[PDB]
């Protein structure tokens, strides 16, 4: 068969990822411009929300050195790939878990719906990539909203998961934080309630 | 906004290291036990951020000045970013971090006894040019011991992160140095089952690129997932 | 006083580097044009100084403490000194000197741009024990540029001086590090015609002798002229 | 034939040899005990002398970074191998040439006569080893004295040099420095007047 | 790199280990002198205690063919290496689990405190080695006491175990047997509450 | 009392069999799922019992006499105990047990149909000498079937336990006989991944040590972890 | 390491170089436009000088088949790469030695000062490349002027030559020819007063 150049092999981010990708978190002086956890400026259209969660290992222990990257559509269900701090909304973000509390947080808007390749609409979702010491190749997952059951029910992606029980692992639980709309998304790397991870 | 026009060659999960690699102790509890769920590529997966408008400092890629002079071997790490089809990946983000000459990281949790270097931070970022070229100026990091087996030592290395054209292409890896005797004994290195794949992580000494009487150079090319147009879809 | 009781195996001048090795520019004007005159061994040649009563300081052999801590890779350099018959050479003087982690020497004449390390001198000495064993604690030296060809770089090395039992066995050499890519391109190294002879100058990584979570170790054994008693003279 | 283990190959001392073997000369702090150029304490028996010289390359230019080691018998024609800073006389010494004037000096006594393996007396001499950048393997020579002509004419060693004219290169010329007995011994590595170097 | 002679590879003790190392336990005639489960004689200094426990497999089933080796300091935190039945205290002993009850017992004294390589004190402990059919290479563990919580909190060894929850696995629970001070120490080779095993 | 003066070379867990080796059925449920925790060596680990004053019986090591004469092949099993540095291990405890000529063990749980031998027990012990030598006199054990796969047979073998200078060196193993066709078929033997490691377990026929017209001899040397003095600790 | 394509290996020019590169000199009919020894037209700005010299082999014999190429700055210290016979001044030229007298000549202007890569000014100089039969790979040298003593003293290039005695080999001797300002530059390929040749 035909063979292309092989892709460069992945390697764990390691325990010090922070120094390179989350300067504030590592407790080091940051540069002028840094890519962080606030995707939307207060005056950006859409329902502003707060995202938060923890990461557990196979033993049920908190992963306090995880690094996550997110990609989402704006309120108009559009991907803003031109990253600029001046923008009111950026489709891309970065967050990390506290070495203490071990919780991550993000500031954004609830993303609009986008369609698949086939033209079928997918429920609002946030794409996440998890990195950390112990993870050889990063894990891909999606965040869904519990107040979108209708949509979630029709999702062409979510419907690819054979076992319905496994689908619930992708749904974030609506809550409030200081009278602010929040959603809690806990990732379970392995074992009971293991989160669905994708390949694409 | 971004549009769904590309498709990306499926990743070879036998080429990349597997999730569960027992010798690398931490992978034990941090690897899924269920199979990954494969899904078709959509605009969600085939688009990604572009950092052309990020505001980079003038010494962003110069670890010798961005933090006196750091102590250690002055080197240039340069190379190109291409896709599996051999096409350059212009204006992409390359980020790197490393320990100092003694193998000490500038981070809270690094309690290794080799000292910190007051002139060294260990972080850089560079946006590839129109030909997919990037370059850094740093000092060669030292190997360091870690709590894996009773006497495990990481080969000297520089951590790399590359964006590429979509989140489907984003990658995190490590660069090793040509001839380092620790390479073959490292369990993180060995997470990669194919010896041929390991080779791809080895930066080659590049005398052609060196500044005489000043610094040496290392060549490190990166290959991202092949990008193609959709067809008969 | 010393006594003429020994004979030393004749040196193999085809094993050692010759005097004229043009690629090593300085050898041109500093090599004799007349042939060496061979002379029989006498008490003048078969005896030499014994350094057993030299007053060594307690850190004479520890470059980490003899000059804060130096920046660079912490390593132990150890080995044994035997003769060609494989017999240990006990109580012998081993002296060493080297550059810091960036390839800079603490010498007036070194104007290389890599800075000095405020906590590093780069000199050590050790008298071998009963079994011919020696050991130093230091930091791995960096390569450095020199005015030979327009882009010449010495591989990382440690200069070694060994007394042995007589002026006949006294020797000055250089230790190189396993896998260093610079080795094969150095004109000084190339002064040695036989590749097999080069191999003897390469210190091997020695994990067995390393201190976990602290420093690595390298093993360098030295062979001096074989010593035998006189017979039928 | 029988093959033994091969001797470790020689390498040039390099330009910075002073740092390890001529501390003072490198202009770096010395240790408590150093091996240097004073073989004899002022109260040692024999005729106290001062030795000085220059080293020239094949172009007739001074070698200002050479390192030398000396080995000689005491005034009674005896080799004092037990090296000690306490001794009034040491058989072994070290010197080097000035980065400036490029001249070396040694403070010793005139060596007594030693016999060769055959039982034949050799003329009084000092064994010299020359090291320096550009010198792959050190050079061995001997220093003989101009006021010992009788002995010199019968030296079994000196007699091994075919050409009479070449023997002359090993003869130090008597002088006086500050009303002190001195001998000048210049070394020409290459060319006209090239010094005899030995193999043993 | 330097390679030494490779160590002889381990192999499982197998099911009949008792015939060789636990004569009485195999129900065979014993020899004059045997290494057994009584480290201290009634007149040995220190606080006399009884140690007992069970061993579980990954299925929570009792391992009835296990063989255990113990090494500990005497009440003065001293290691008595010269093994002798005449001794009041031996630092070394052997025990095994009943083919029936499947419980092992040891008669000894509470070990004194010993310092680590760096001069830091380790909490009182007993070094354990577990052998049995199904175990290719023996397992190394440590037994700590619940009544030494203060010492335990500062143990440089206990402290290397990342997860606090796992440290608990090493603490023996103080009880009483026939009004005798006893500590129960169960071993769980695999699964939920899997005991910490070391490499050194 | 014992003193912490030694360090033991770290074990190569890739050389030794792994904990989980599924063809060896029992290892499934008796192997840990969590990674071993590495700890530095302290006096706790670097010391061990010395059995010099144990009161050995006259025939402790002679299985022909320690239980009439047993039926089977009369053999002497001898060898030496050395560390990884090739240094002899004197006055160390060597224990052994095995089946009879038919593959029957004198143990309650052994129900195999081959009969017990009224003159054979199957246990021995020997303290190595000043040179690290040990020897036993026994009969060659027979292979025996066991409940693993439906037709598994253990190759003839002798079980061994070795103390060494510390608890860090203590080892349990099994000796196999040169040429046994069953060896390569064994799931227990196969727990060892490297063929070269398997070789270390095969005793070699030793005609030089045999007693003409009486008994054959097999040689089995054992290597314990290398012991070294601590340095720059 | 990384290896590029190897450069095409050099070969001697051979004795007949003139037929190809110095037509007039070969005594053959020339073409409309030739690259010759007249760099400056009478109307060129700067000090108009005549350069002349002889080339010697290691025996002290004239090399009557040499070919020389010169590169120099104009009077402003500017390199004029755009070669044209129309130009009043060309930075490049060619000359050759007479099969008879064995002397070359060049008609130019005194070049202005140029700075090195580090911003330090070099003394006025002419870069020369020498070709001839017996020369496998051409020799690079530089011509300096005896009347620029102040500048010469400070040239970073000239200062790279270890031995001052060797620096003088590069200094052209000012004279007059038919009342014109001339400089004589002899090249000694080997031996006594051998000219410094460079590698770059
Ligand atoms: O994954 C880790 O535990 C680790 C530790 C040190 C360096 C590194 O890249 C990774
Ligand atoms: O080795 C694996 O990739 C694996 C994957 C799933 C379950 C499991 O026990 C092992
Ligand atoms: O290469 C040499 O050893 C040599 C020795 C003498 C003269 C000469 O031209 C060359
Ligand atoms: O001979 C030299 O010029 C030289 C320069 C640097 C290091 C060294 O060992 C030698
Ligand atoms: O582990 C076992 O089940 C076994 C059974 C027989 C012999 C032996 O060494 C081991
Ligand atoms: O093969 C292993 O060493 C292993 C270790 C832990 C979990 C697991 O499934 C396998
Ligand atoms: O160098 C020469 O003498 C020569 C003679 C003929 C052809 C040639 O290329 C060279
Ligand atoms: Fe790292
Ligand atoms: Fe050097
Ligand atoms: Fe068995
Ligand atoms: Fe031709």
């Amino acid at each position: 068969p035909i063979e292309l150049l092989p892709e460069t092999p992945s390697q764990t981010a390691g325990p010090y990822v922070h120094i390179g990708l989350a300067l504030e978190a590592a407790g080091n002086p940051t540069r002028d411009q840094e890519i962080w956890n606030r995707l939307a400026k207060p005056d950006a259209p859409g329902e502003h929300i707060l995202l938060l969660g923890q990461v557990y290992d196979g033993n049920g222990h908190l992963v306090r050195d995880s690094f996550l990257e997110v990609w989402q559509a704006d309120a108009n269900g559009e991907y803003q790939d031109a990253y600029n701090l001046e923008n009111a909304f950026n489709s891309f973000g970065r967050t990390a878990t506290t070495f203490d509390a071990g919780e991550w947080t993000l500031h954004t808007v609830k993303p609009g719906v986008v369609n698949n390749a086939a033209g079928v609409p997918m429920a609002p979702h946030i794409n996440i990539s998890l990195f950390a010491r112990g993870i050889n190749i990063h894990l891909h997952t999606r965040l869904y909203f519990d107040d979108e059951a209708q949509a979630n029910a029709k999702c062409p992606v979510l419907n690819l998961i054979e076992q319905p029980q496994r689908r619930e692992t992708l749904i974030a639980k609506r809550c409030e934080v200081d009278g602010k709309t929040a959603y809690r998304f806990d990732i379970r790397i392995q074992g009971e309630g293991e989160t669905v991870f994708f390949d694409f | 906004p971004a549009q769904d026009n590309s498709r990306f060659v499926i990743r070879d999960r036998n080429w990349h290291p597997k999730a569960l690699t027992p010798d690398y102790k931490t992978s034990i509890a941090r690897s899924p036990r269920q199979a990954l769920v494969s899904i078709p590529q959509s605009i969600s997966e085939t688009t990604g951020p572009n950092f052309s408008h990020l505001g980079f400092g003038a010494h962003d890629h110069d670890l010798l000045l961005n933090f006196g002079l750091p102590i250690g071997e002055r080197i240039i790490v340069a190379g190109r970013v291409v896709d599996q089809y051999g096409k350059p990946v212009p204006n992409t983000l390359v980020e790197m971090w490393q320990a100092n000459a003694g193998g000490r990281y500038r981070h809270k949790n690094d309690r290794y006894l080799a000292p910190l270097d007051p002139n060294f931070g260990g972080v850089g970022r560079c946006l590839t040019d129109s030909d997919g070229y990037y370059s850094f100026r740093t000092i060669k990091p030292g190997p360091y011991p870690w709590r894996n087996g009773p006497n495990d030592w990481r080969p000297a290395h520089i951590h790399f992160g590359i964006s590429g054209p979509s989140i489907a292409t984003k990658l995190i890896t490590q660069l090793y140095f040509e001839g380092d005797p620790l390479i073959p004994m490292c369990p993180i290195v060995k997470s990669i089952a194919n010896p041929e794949a390991v080779q791809q992580l080895i930066a080659k000494l590049d005398m052609n690129n060196a500044n005489p009487m000043d610094c040496l150079a290392y060549r490190f090319d990166i290959v991202l997932r092949g990008q193609r147009k959709t067809h008969f879809e």
